[PDB]
């Protein structure tokens, strides 16, 4: 509901068959048959979950669909599987080192599934009668919990009374108590007992009285990443650092102890390891120290599958003074397999543009689609994809529903691409600030 | 008397109902094509459908890129969020620059929440706490009284705790918010002002209005406000603390888990109809000051599902990108980001619209300029720069006022040109002189 | 020992008792003041035995960190008589 | 240490001793800032916004 | 008055200008620089009008020509309760604040909010205090007899007055002041009782006092930031105040101006050595001058076609051309013999240095051949040499002795270049041996 | 007997009453014009009138610039605040370098204050609290007042303390029979210790035993205190000394330098000017000495240009061995002594000349007499030739190995063989460099 239409919202996964053969147009993915087949092979390895630490480099020219292929892999991966999509610039931080940030990105992409059984008694409290013991030990209580339908009486122990007096629950408060584990919550105050007070308190919350059965059974599946366990065991109250982010370079011995405990919890069967994918978009923006740490960190058994994206040619590696293919050193490319994405022809440009126009609910005419395809082949895919929405707004300002040739031509005239802007800058270089800072603001001499 | 800034005279894009830019309308003159492009952009923003759209305003200095950005801001209205920013502001020494960019991204997505404000104001006449033990009080009966009459309320022990926090006794005008539960003691009434001849009590009058007052308000928050509301390393934002806490809270890298939880809570409140989502504009002037790492994170963050419309400004040409060594790119923006942009070209001016800009700035600053003085100012603007005349307009008015004249004359313009120099004359003085000017 | 000892800067707001009440509640908050101190022992006997307050419902006390010595507890130093002998070499000899 | 204090000093059955030390540096704040930006008021919104940001939109609710 | 020894700009009491903004040749401690002083008077009138926001001016010229003297004259002619924030260019390179945040704090320290309020005060001379204690001490009653030169009254005190008078112990003969609402008692002091000493105050006790507060926008930003107390106004650890707090402060200040409860006092932000900022600070200044709540920024620099910090190219005044496009430049020129002589005479008159006419001529010749600051520094050491010989007047021989003992720049350069083997050069080479 | 350092032999500038310099007095040899200029500067500091006066000591290595700065500090006396500093010390990882420079500027300005202290001192006889009627309200404390009885010599009185003063009492662990010392200015309590009126041989906590304090209880005593402006600034920036919880928790936090604002400094200046106007404190301006001023970069020099124009800035003296050198932090700014010409224009350069053979010889003689060594005349002449040939500092620092080799062979005198053996054992920089140039495996 909150999500708007983004650049990759039309992709619902890799458009493959059961034989890992890509369809020409399926699930929002058009073309790139070799790349989609290779990504389908990658997805199966993640789904097998029996091998660890493979580095996959998605390489190609820009606007060819490396990030589109990564989002297709993430959508085909399904839910409750840890997919961590980060950029290469996020590793450089201020209170975390680059290796520690890479370790946190690695351990956020592999988790454990844990099954929980809850016997929840949810209802409004009618009366709490406390049997006051003479010695004070084993304080018996009588809880009158009540739903819309029906109401029982529960016996309450001393720690139950201490938990129900630690948080302030009174008559008319909606609480649910777990029978197996004794978990305590306070959902708030019932709406039936809401008008008795003229002004509500600071922490007073109003919730509806639950209906149906008083006690309900539910099975809850929790997917907890390894980084979550690291942050929890790093501090006394570590759950705040899961959200505020000031974890602060978790020491190694916590990580080895957590790895050994995850192994023994696996061997006794109360949790199961779910591996996932860590996707580093624009991986060329990383230091050589980051690349060396990636090279050593891919060899652990608790390591996810690493998909890296690069649009660089033979470029200078960051942190050094020599050039390298993909902006990556040769020992990183040694422990990697490369998926190459190619450019699109006119039919693939037209199909992707039609899919993006259908996603944004824009009614493109045939001549407007042909003009946008010609502009996409001439300039770029992303220029025509950005031109579609402003042409839609131009046509809507003209009191028209569908777009025509004139709306696309007006959007082409109003908004420039890279080559036209380069030509306009190079024709009048005195009006812009040079690399030496020189400029001519004066219009006459 | 209102002050005048550099962009005070601009009230909007000056377009009609058909989107065609009127030549002189809305504080603008000329620049019709970029104004129409910005009108298409604000129509796209008002559609409230797209995310991550990016437009770059490219043109020379003193051509109106920031003018068009603030014109977009007035065309959208104060309801739509607008985050103006400089590319230099992302370099923080507390948190990393990509986190600052993502925080400014979340600062441009807002929420409207309709809410009620109900207030009980007046002097406490009765304060009777009913205990009904099961030590612990059951409730408290509080009788407030103003000049229009009295009213009795039943309050929970939390509000009784807040009342006894404020040292509220019988005879004190107090303030109670029914929804929040906040209790504020205004002070003792003047009916009890003569119990002693001298005491530390602050004696305030009885409220002239009713005890109970209810009204409707709207809360305009952002997603960054809700992000920093529940991401505190040291909590306690609810308590009123005039003095600072003993440990200074520092800006931290907010994880994506809090962003997803905040998004889930906001979507749940939107699906109930309580809150309304308003996508807005993040404007970055002087985008050439961004590092290549910030450009890479901008490339990653423009593909988010909740990203706002980003408007970038630059005045450079074929320039090396900051943080690189040999990447010659237009406007200082790398070509991978440029592929995601829509470029709006900003044209220079000629003499006539420079003259009308000068006369519009003179009319807004309430200065009377004679016609030949206006022609001299326009000729100086064509010769030196437009902003030189726009900044010499006010010394001309001061030199006219010190000679007891309300009309700027040609001699005032000559005196202001003699007293204050432009960049070219000062550069000539710099070049001719030897000992550091 | 430090050269200058100073309290925090007092903020005055003329004609408002709410400012004075909030400043007194902030500088002399009873929970923090009780935490950095201790209840007297006869007072603890009076609440526990005479007034029947359980020890678990006592305010939390004794959280102030211990100094290194009794000499490090305060910055005030008394004039030592044994120092007075050694201050003058004539008197020491 | 030198006491940077202003306190109740005698200019010259029990005599009571009350702590009365204050800083000589005084910061003067107007009543308008405190009563319009910090305290709740009918024309203000600090309590409503505080409850909305701290309770209604808390992710641990 | 406050703490003030004799400094470099102590003699400047403002701009020596007429009612028609015409500079006098010698007035208010400032001589020479007629065009620069008239331009500074125009800028001062721009500040005093208050209707023009965010104007950047650049005071440029050779060293020892009076750019900082012009800024001090503007600051002295501004008056009280108008915020003048003078900072150097190196002050904003902080370890706990970003440079744009430090520039924001410097910008918003120069805009004040003026609020007038009324307070009931009781300032009087205490005749006597009586307090009758109870049997146990549950209730305390008392009578305070106070007087002025005109009045004399007795007050029946409550419990809180008694507690606030026993604390801050008030005896008979003390002139005190009581704020009734806040309950604050200030001992103004002992009265004229022979037995500190302050006279008995004038009559009409319980008087309305109008207090005018000028609070800078940075202080309200620190206050409204709920994670920042006002002690960060003194400790300095504000720590990157968020932008949304500043937007709420701007909207509240605009609605206070609209309601008439407060006024806006624009001021001057002076940046000495503005060339020391780098290019990102220049871009931030270029955007931040457009705010409605922005002060007038005076910038001083002496560099000429220097390399801009953060870049690799050279720009005039060390400033990029987009910043110089947004600014009007005031140019200061050098001084002749007569202006140097008048400045040296003013500096000698300030430091209570009595010197002869030929000594003044010798110091003027030294300040023409060498520098104005070298002669102005030589004046005080020549005076010390004069009082070493038990002479109250500085003669020619005292100036000659001071010139012999203390060197200028050119003599130090020549004496170094003649003996360059004895010093450490760029390569770290030195011959510490004196023989062989 | 006494431990000696490089500048132990110097007692002062050694000038006459007319300011002229005797050739060999005050531990100084030569540098007559430099010593006279330093005496003129010392008289300027003693005038206590000017602000921001800055001189530069310029010369080669081992010429006596730090010697002249120490002589200035010795001639000014211990009351005048002297702040020695290195240009490298301003680079701090906690706070910016300009704040460190301003902190040293305020540290070089001193104040002498007479302070009246109200004191309740005596032996605790009874200590009874009065409990609150509602202990668990959460708004007050467990007690309301505390009655404490104190007796001094010929005097006994009782005090009713509020719980804050009793909290300060009980944090000192005050019991019955303890002589204590309550300072009413801050509420601070000093526990003097056990009274000697009782038995003093049955304790286990190595406590001291004190008599009853003389005079009455509740004295008013006058203390003369010497502080700096930086002490007031750092006390007000980090408040400790009050009994409120902010002061007490700020006692326990880790101390860290902060950027002290101009508002706090102006308020401190206002309070100090009020102390002066009441005639209770006096201002003593002092000296900030910066040796190796070449280590400062261009930002510290730029801030120095502004900071020297202040009306409270001290007298700043600088030292540098550099000649025509580039300024640190710049690229092409060649400047004399590594100091930019904007600061040089605000300076007064005091030149320092190298020494001759006989001056080096008597410097070696004075360093031998201050280290309690006996040197023969021929060995002293060989030491003088070695000092003129290699370096003065090498000849001064070879005296202690000569004394070690002399006391090894059971001699008090230093013979020519001892200084020859010390020349053979220890090498100067030139002979070491000659070994470096004629070695293969990078000696
Ligand atoms: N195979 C594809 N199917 C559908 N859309 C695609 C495909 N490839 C690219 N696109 C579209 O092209 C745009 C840019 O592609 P992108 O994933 O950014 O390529 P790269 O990551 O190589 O720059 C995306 O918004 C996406 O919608
Ligand atoms: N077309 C225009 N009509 C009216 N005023 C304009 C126009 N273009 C620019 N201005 C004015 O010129 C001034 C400087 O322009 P600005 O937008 O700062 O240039 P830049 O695009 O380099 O930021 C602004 O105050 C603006 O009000
Ligand atoms: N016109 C003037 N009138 C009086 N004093 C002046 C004048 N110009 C300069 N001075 C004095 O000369 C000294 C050095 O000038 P300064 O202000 O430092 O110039 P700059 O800042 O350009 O180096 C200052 O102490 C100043 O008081
Ligand atoms: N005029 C002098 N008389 C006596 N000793 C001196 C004299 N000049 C220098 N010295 C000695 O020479 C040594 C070097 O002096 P110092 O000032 O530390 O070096 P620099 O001059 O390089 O700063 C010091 O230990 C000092 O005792």
């Amino acid at each position: 509901s909150l999500s708007l239409i983004a650049a990759h919202s039309h992709i619902t996964g890799l458009g493959l068959d059961e034989n890992l053969q890509p369809r020409p147009t399926s699930e929002g993915m058009v073309g790139q048959l070799q790349a989609r087949r290779a990504a389908g092979v990658i997805l199966k390895m993640v789904q097998n979950g029996t091998i660890a630490g493979r580095a996959v480099l998605v390489a190609g020219p820009p606007s060819t669909g490396k990030t589109a292929l990564a989002m297709g892999v993430s959508q085909s991966l399904g839910k409750d599987v840890p997919f961590t999509a980060i950029a290469g610039s996020e590793i450089f931080s201020l209170e975390l080192s680059k290796t520690e940030a890479l370790t946190q990105a690695f351990r956020k992409s592999i988790g454990i599934k844990i099954k929980e059984e809850t016997e929840l008694i949810e209802g409004e409290v009618v009366e709490i009668q406390i049997d006051r013991s003479i010695t004070g030990g084993h304080k018996q209580g009588k809880l009158t919990i009540k739903t819309t339908d029906m109401e029982t009486i529960y016996e309450l122990g001393n720690k139950m009374i201490d938990g129900l007096t630690k948080e302030k629950v009174l008559a008319g408060d909606v609480i649910s108590i777990d029978k197996a584990s004794g978990k305590i919550t306070k959902l708030g105050r019932s709406f039936a007992r809401s008008r008795d007070y003229d002004a509500m308190g600071a922490d007073t919350r109003f919730v509806q009285c639950p209906e149906g059965e008083l006690q309900k059974r539910k099975t809850v599946v929790h997917t907890v990443s390894l980084h979550e366990i690291d942050v929890i065991n790093s501090r006394t109250q570590g759950f705040l650092a899961l959200f505020t982010g000031d974890t602060g370079e978790i020491r190694s011995e916590v990580r080895d102890q957590i790895n050994t405990k995850v192994a023994e919890w696996k061997e006794e069967g109360k949790a199961e390891i779910v591996p996932g994918v860590l996707f580093i978009d624009e991986v060329h923006m990383l230091d050589i120290e980051c690349f060396s740490f990636i090279n050593r960190a891919l060899e652990d058994e608790f390591a996810p599958i690493v998909m890296m994206a690069t649009n660089r040619g033979v470029s200078k590696t960051r942190g050094t003074n020599y050039k390298s293919p993909h902006g990556l050193p040769l020992d990183l490319l040694d422990r990697s397999i490369i998926i190459t994405t190619k450019s699109y022809n006119e039919q693939e440009i037209k199909t992707i543009l039609s899919i993006r126009a259908q996603e944004e609910e824009v009614e493109l005419s045939s001549d407007a689609l042909d003009l946008l395809t010609k502009t996409g082949v001439e300039t770029s895919l992303r220029y025509s994809s950005n031109l579609i929405s402003v042409a839609q707004q131009i046509a809507m300002k003209r009191k028209n529903n569908t777009v025509e040739v004139e709306d696309v031509k007006r959007a082409y005239l109003l908004f420039l691409d890279s080559a036209r802007s380069v030509k306009y800058v190079q024709e009048n270089e005195s009006q812009y600030i040079d690399d030496q800072g020189n400029v001519q603001i004066s219009i006459a001499k | 008397v209102t002050r005048t800034a550099a962009h005070t005279h601009i009230k909007g894009l000056g377009l009609d109902e058909s989107g065609v830019a009127k030549r002189v309308e809305g504080g603008f003159v000329g620049q019709i094509e970029a104004r129409e492009a910005c009108g298409v952009i604000v129509d796209l923003i008002k559609a409230k459908k797209m995310s991550g759209r990016a437009i770059l305003l490219a043109g020379g200095p003193s051509t109106g890129k920031t003018a068009l950005a603030l014109a977009i801001s007035q065309e959208l209205g104060p309801k739509v969020p607008f985050c103006p920013l400089v590319g230099s502001e992302l370099y923080s020494v507390e948190v990393k620059k990509t986190e600052t960019l993502m925080e400014n991204f979340r600062r441009a997505i807002g929420l409207r929440i309709k809410e009620t404000k109900e207030v009980y104001e007046g002097e406490v006449t009765e304060l009777t706490p009913e205990d009904a033990e099961n030590k612990t009080i059951s409730h408290v009966i509080v009788g407030l009284k103003s000049a229009k009459g009295t009213k009795t309320l039943r309050l929970d022990p939390t509000i009784y705790e807040s009342i006894q926090r404020e040292k509220v006794s019988i005879g004190d005008v107090i303030y109670i918010e029914a929804n929040t539960g906040a209790v504020k003691r205004v002070g003792r009434s003047d009916a009890y002002a003569t119990e002693f001849d001298l005491e530390t009590e602050e004696y305030v009058p009885l409220p002239k209005g009713e005890v109970h007052k209810k009204k409707e308000i709207v809360q305009d928050v952002t997603l960054h406000d809700l992000d920093v509301a529940n991401a505190r390393p040291q909590g306690g934002q609810d308590v009123i603390s005039m003095m600072g806490q003993l440990l200074k809270p520092k800006k931290t890298e907010i994880t994506e888990k809090l962003r997803q939880e905040v998004n889930k809570v906001v979507a749940k409140y939107i699906d109930q109809g309580v809150a309304e989502l308003i996508p807005g504009v993040l404007f970055i002037d002087e985008v050439n000051m961004l590092d290549i790492e910030i450009f890479t994170y901008l490339n990653k963050a423009l593909e988010s599902n909740i990203a706002p419309v980003v408007v970038l400004a630059s005045n450079r040409g074929m320039t090396t990108v900051r943080g690189t060594e040999d990447v010659i790119s237009p406007h200082g923006v790398p070509p991978d980001l440029i592929d995601r942009l829509l470029i709006v070209r900003t044209l220079p001016y000629d003499k006539d619209e420079i003259r009308t800009i000068i006369e519009r700035r003179a009319t807004v600053e309430r200065l009377q300029v004679e016609s030949s003085a206006l022609d001299l100012l326009a000729t100086m603007g064509t010769e030196t720069s437009l902003r030189y005349a726009l900044q010499l307009l006010a010394p001309c008015g001061i030199l006219a006022q010190t000679s007891n004249r309300k009309e700027i004359v040609v001699n005032d313009v000559n005196e202001a040109k003699l007293l204050f120099l432009d960049a070219k004359r000062s550069t000539k003085i710099l070049e001719t002189s030897a000992n550091y000017l | 020992h430090p050269n200058v000892s100073a309290p925090p800067v007092t903020i005055e707001v003329l004609g408002s008792s709410h400012v004075t009440n909030s400043i007194n509640n902030e500088l002399f908050d009873p929970l923090i003041s009780q935490a950095l101190s201790d209840i007297p022992a006869i007072t603890q006997y009076n609440m526990h035995v005479k007034k029947g307050i359980p020890v678990e419902d006592f305010p939390k006390t004794g959280l102030f960190p211990e100094p290194l010595n009794k000499n490090f507890s305060s910055n005030i130093s008394m004039p030592s008589m044994d120092r007075f002998i050694t201050e003058s070499a004539k008197l020491r000899k | 240490p030198f006491s940077f204090t202003t306190f109740g000093k005698t200019t010259s059955k029990f005599t009571d001793l009350i702590y009365s030390s204050r800083n000589p540096i005084k910061y003067s704040l107007p009543r308008l800032i405190y009563e319009d930006l910090i305290l709740p008021n009918y024309n203000n919104d600090v309590d409503i916004a505080n409850k909305l940001k701290n309770v209604k939109f808390n992710i641990f609710n």
